[PDB]
């Protein structure tokens, strides 16, 4: 988790600009062919001008930041995908599947109107577990990574 | 989850058909067996199958009946495997004292079959009743099986799809008693939608197997929601609490033959032709108490807003002077042809509704005068003293039609 | 958008091939499908017929009929699966009366109709009748229709092209009554097209299917501007209060097979050509009240203006003394091939129409002194007592003359 820097930041060099570097970078080194190589021989280029055209680093910049945004929405969907996921969080925090809650609602409804304490926690993660199962929704997948809390104490 | 009560000739075969379209709407094949392409399916088929260590699906129903003749035909179809045969009842060898004196005579076996149906559903929520008013068989059993359910099941829905006597048509001669009797019982237990063989052949025309395929088809649609769960109405209470007498209406009641005309079909267009009587399958100043209209396929809820508004201001309805209607959408089964772009249904609560009653009333009363056919219901035991029953049944008919 | 109300054998030929005419201007499938060619059309179809979910198109007319023969030939016709078998009705079993009973009769399910095809347009400009007046079907129906429609709807508009009997020759024996009676609605309910077939056929010469296809013409011409959006002249409201009876002439009334003469035709001809009698396609030094002139092709407002100046110094024209014309300008559908260089149509309003009423009194005076065919007309309701309503029609129809 890097940042950028404003109070040392040169005086010609737009934020705009150096929002783009920000992001150009992240993207590799939580990332963890021939589009390495040929910016190398563009910056190396500018190396060479005797005078810092500004109008020219962004056609350098852009055209970097435009294909690392290009490679990394290719992960984002396809590989990773993005709509199953976007598809379980309408269900479950939106309310999507509501069906599901009324029958949660209708078990875990004594052990909640008391004020909570430091067992409640765990007495409603169960009747959860008991409501998938109540609706035939069966898979192991999904299933543990929901996990209810209780704000209790502060 | 729900169970299903299906009495007399008519109710066997409401049943025969709604099963029919179920198992089409859910890709149920008729052994029980599932297709392929329904393998992965999101439909919730809790609701009224129950699946089975085979992999088939089995209804939650019941068969009644008098006679055997009917059910026996149900049992040589493609569809006779898919029920249970151990649900399934038939007597072993015209009259609504008959039946239920029947009814007290039958009350071990049947609540037995009903028991083991209950105990297989964690979260049963109501009953459905399919009979005819006027025959001997629907009137009398239905009255008995509601009378024992009520004292029996305190906690459940009941629903009914009660078919009413034609008028207009001289089919029952004692009909005026059996249905005096069937709407005491109904009012005095029942908790919720009407049907008469008029109006429904009426806007048929403008065999049986037709009518009940329109019958099964208001029934589908009328679950469709509970069958497939959204956001909001999710449950069979949520639609009694939103209403609550009922007439009902659907919009795409249109042949096989009648798909050339593709019509561009709004939500506006429908949701208007569900108000007209034409449309409200049912043959003072009467006006409504609810309406409720279900809207199946692509809909924009702005659409909606702009109907509602314009139906408003266009004051083609009247409401209740002492008291201040309900659009939900639902999503079409993903197998059925989608012939219509959008469809709608609409079940209503309206105070002209009373009409039948005084009509059947006029009738009883035109029969009482003069004692006409009495002579086979002193047979039974409970007219066998008097008939006193007849007479808090017909003071009771008379009573609801003053509150409306 | 507009709705077209056809009646009559005359108005439903009328309907038919002003159908045909529009479906061959927007390039209109005659199953309701849509030319590959014309996909991207620029054209604005809503205002003639609205699209379905099917991406056909539906007119927005009514069929009305006293007999099935005609509308029968239509639905066997390659045009029949476009048109609406909703909207279209026929009556299931030659007098003005007898059609105002009718029309009294069924006023529910025309209006059933009316009210359905009315719900579906945003922004419904006025009504558009077809029907003749001389027999017993369109006098009568279209009689009823204009009154009860301007008491339902107070403000649209309704226009009409009411087509008139032939004189010189002698063919509806009883058309004094219902001509004079038609006109009678006409002025008391009418917003404002008359028609002749004597005249029409006059030039026609100098079948039905052709003369009506002239008539069609004369419909579309009229209603191109609204059709294809331009500048000025962008409702039709606006053509009316230009105006305000008229009579009409195009220039461009030319056989397929005389396409041989591509005669230079400049705009300047062509306006003229259009005020001569002989092209007023109708049949005291009578005068002018108004003149429009729409023009469809290329053409250039200096040669307009020319032309406009020419033909005032060459005082060819007579105007009102007691008050102070309109040349707009249009442009053709795309596909139609463009034979004419730069054609003209012609709606003009004159004194001289007044003879015509002076005619149909003749005639009406001609019979009322000798009570000739009456028979029939006592049998209806309307005439059952007297006739005071002819009297009331004759006395305005002299009204309107010496308006005149």
């Amino acid at each position: 988790q890097f940042s950028l820097r404003v109070e040392i930041l040169p005086s010609y060099i737009p934020v705009r600009v150096a929002e783009k570097i920000l992001f150009v970078g992240e993207s590799v080194q939580m990332f963890e062919k021939n589009q390495e190589d040929t910016f190398a021989a563009e910056l190396h280029r500018l190396k060479q001008q005797p005078l810092f055209s500004l109008v020219d680093f962004e056609q350098v910049v852009d055209r970097i930041r435009s294909t690392v945004a290009e490679h990394l929405w290719k992960l984002m969907v396809e590989e990773s995908d993005l709509l199953g996921q976007l598809k379980i969080i309408k269900d479950f925090y939106l309310l999507g599947r509501g069906e599901l809650f009324q029958a949660f609602i209708d078990t875990a409804q004594h052990m909640l109107k008391t004020p909570p304490t430091a067992v409640t926690e765990h007495d409603v993660n169960v009747a959860f577990q008991q409501s998938a199962h109540k609706v035939l929704l069966d898979d192991d997948n999904l299933l543990p990574l929901l996990h209810l809390t209780i704000e209790y104490h502060g | 989850e729900i169970i299903t009560l299906q009495l007399g000739q008519c109710g066997n075969q409401i049943g025969f058909e709604f099963w029919k379209q179920l198992c089409a709407e859910h890709g149920i094949s008729p052994e029980g067996i599932v297709e392929e392409f329904a393998t992965e399916g999101t439909d919730r088929k809790d609701v009224f199958f129950y699946q089975a260590d085979d992999e088939h699906y089995i209804p939650r129903a019941v068969l009644l009946d008098l006679e055997p003749r009917v059910i026996h035909s149900i049992l040589n179809s493609p569809y006779a495997k898919l029920y249970n045969p151990e649900n399934i009842y038939l007597s072993e060898h015209n009259n609504w004292a008959s039946g239920f004196s029947q009814g007290e005579k039958i009350h071990e076996d049947i609540f037995d079959i009903i028991d083991r149906e209950a105990d297989g559903s964690d979260s049963l929520e109501g009953f459905v009743l399919c009979h005819s008013i006027a025959g001997g068989t629907g009137s009398g059993l239905g009255s008995y099986l509601l009378e024992r359910l009520n004292d029996r099941y305190p906690k459940k829905l009941v629903q009914t799809y009660s078919v009413f006597p034609n008028q207009d048509e001289m089919d029952v001669v004692v009909q005026p008693y059996n249905s005096l009797l069937t709407l005491k019982r109904l009012t005095q237990n029942a908790d919720c939608v009407v049907l008469d063989n008029t109006a429904l052949n009426r806007i048929a025309t403008d065999s049986f197997s037709q009518i009940n395929q329109l019958v099964s088809t208001i029934m589908s649609a009328s679950t469709t929601t509970l069958r497939y769960p959204g956001y909001m109405n999710n449950d069979l209470i949520g639609l009694i609490a939103s209403l609550i007498f009922l007439m009902t209406g659907y919009t795409p009641l249109t042949t096989d033959q009648s798909v050339a005309s593709v019509r561009k079909t709004t939500v506006l267009d429908v949701m208007r032709r569900l108000l007209q009587p034409k449309n409200v399958m049912v043959s003072t100043n009467h006006c409504y108490i609810a309406i409720l209209n279900i809207i199946q396929g692509e809909v924009d809820p702005t659409q909606v807003h702009k109907s509602l508004q314009r139906i408003r201001e266009r004051k083609l309805a009247n409401f209740i002077p002492w008291g201040p209607i309900q659009v939900a959408l639902s999503r079409k089964s993903p197998y059925l042809p989608s012939a219509h772009r959008v469809s709608g249904l609409m079940m209503a609560n309206h105070t002209s509704i009373s009409s039948l009653f005084e009509r059947t009333c006029r009738q009883y009363d035109k029969l009482r005068k003069r004692e006409a056919f009495l002579e086979q219901f002193r047979k039974e035991d409970m007219f066998k003293d008097n008939f006193d029953e007849m007479d808090t049944s017909r003071e009771i008919v008379q009573q609801l039609i003053d509150e409306y």
